[PDB]
């Protein structure tokens, strides 16, 4: 009466499996990445050079304070 | 059938250098573990909170 029932595959098969290798290429040339790199440290040493003058001019001044105060 | 695993040759022109260099100097495939590893962070662990919860098992 009943027909055999065992463990077998959908008809039409599996959907497809993957098996090849991805490994995607993010994206950002070495100039590009070098170019960052300068940029930053340029803008790094003009911010760093206009605090380091005016660091200058206060200790100028303090400078004149004391003398002022010395004698 | 046969596949080659390791018969690539890079190129030598002077943008493929220059990126081969960026690499070397700015350390990009570790930036790209280390994404690799902060991604996997951030997702569910696989721990089951054994005694109080079972592996399965088959009749
Ligand atoms: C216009 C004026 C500008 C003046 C010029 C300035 C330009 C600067 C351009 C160059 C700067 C790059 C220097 C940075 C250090 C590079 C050193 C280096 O590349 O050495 C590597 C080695 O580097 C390493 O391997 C280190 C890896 C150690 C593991 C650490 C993981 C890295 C990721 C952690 C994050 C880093 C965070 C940095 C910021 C910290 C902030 C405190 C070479 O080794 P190999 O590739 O094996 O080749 C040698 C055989 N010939």
């Amino acid at each position: 009466a009943s027909k055999v029932k065992q463990d077998m595959p959908p008809p039409g098969g599996y959907g497809p499996i993957d098996y090849k290798r991805n490994l995607p290429r993010r994206g950002l040339s070495g100039y590009s990445m070098f170019a960052v790199g300068i940029g930053t440290l340029l803008f790094g040493y003009w911010s760093m050079m206009k605090w380091n003058r005016e660091r200058r001019r206060l200790q100028i001044e303090d400078f004149e304070a004391r003398i002022a105060l010395m004698p | 059938t046969y596949k080659f695993v390791n018969m690539r040759e890079p190129s030598m022109d002077m943008k493929s250098v220059t990126d081969r260099a960026a690499q070397t100097l700015l350390w990009t495939e570790l930036v790209r573990g280390l994404g690799m590893t902060l991604s996997y962070l951030f997702r569910e662990p696989a721990t089951i909170n054994y005694p109080f919860e079972k592996g399965p098992l088959s009749p």
